[PDB]
């Protein structure tokens, strides 16, 4: 494909551990919503 | 003794190419079940 | 029952030791000869392979092309698929 698809891929990598930190610190920071269904009859 | 000693690279080009185009089929490992087996031998394992 | 492959086996112990002992019959050895072919993995590709060959040479608006296409996906391996495995085996079954 494009030339830079190595450095593409390189930046793909450090974007996932960029979300993998950001991910965790929301975790330990934020909060963080549970979705739960009552499952009523009506 | 010191003299000039220059290098003018022709073949990191190739090893690039090479590299970039491996890297573009990526692949990996599909488990299948046997003939004999159910459809759905390899689901559990696939998904693990 | 008509056209019953029970597909007969025949072993026999010595009784005197764990050891089991094959027993193959003579006249029906040799009756497949070799070929040479594509290579595949299991038997399921193989039909796999045949199916979408005579599928490429069965023209389209056919019964034939109908029956190919459930065959074969009929013949699929993945629990995702399986909607696709139910509704054609039940497709083919009650066209009889």
């Amino acid at each position: 494909d494009l030339e830079t698809y190595v450095f593409q891929d390189n930046l793909a990598t450090a974007m996932r551990r960029d979300g993998e930190i950001y991910q965790s610190i929301v975790n330990d920071i934020y909060d963080v919503p549970r979705n739960v269904t009552i499952t009523l009859e009506d | 003794t010191l003299q000039y000693r220059g290098q003018f690279d022709v073949v990191r080009p190739v090893v690039r190419k090479l590299v970039s185009e491996m890297r573009q089929n990526p692949i990996d490992v599909l488990y299948r079940p046997k003939d004999g087996a159910r459809p759905d031998a390899a689901d559990v394992l696939m998904g693990m | 029952g008509s056209e019953k492959d029970v597909q007969l086996m025949a072993e026999v112990v010595d009784l005197a030791t764990g050891e089991k002992q094959v027993l193959n019959d003579i006249r029906g050895r040799y009756e497949c000869y070799t070929d040479v072919g594509p290579s595949f993995q299991s038997m399921k590709q193989q039909n796999r392979a045949e199916i979408l060959e005579l599928l490429g040479k069965t023209p389209q608006g056919t019964p034939e092309y109908q029956l190919l296409l459930l065959q074969y996906f009929t013949l699929l391996d993945g629990k995702g698929v399986e909607m696709m495995r139910d509704y054609a085996n039940k497709q083919l079954i009650q066209m009889g």
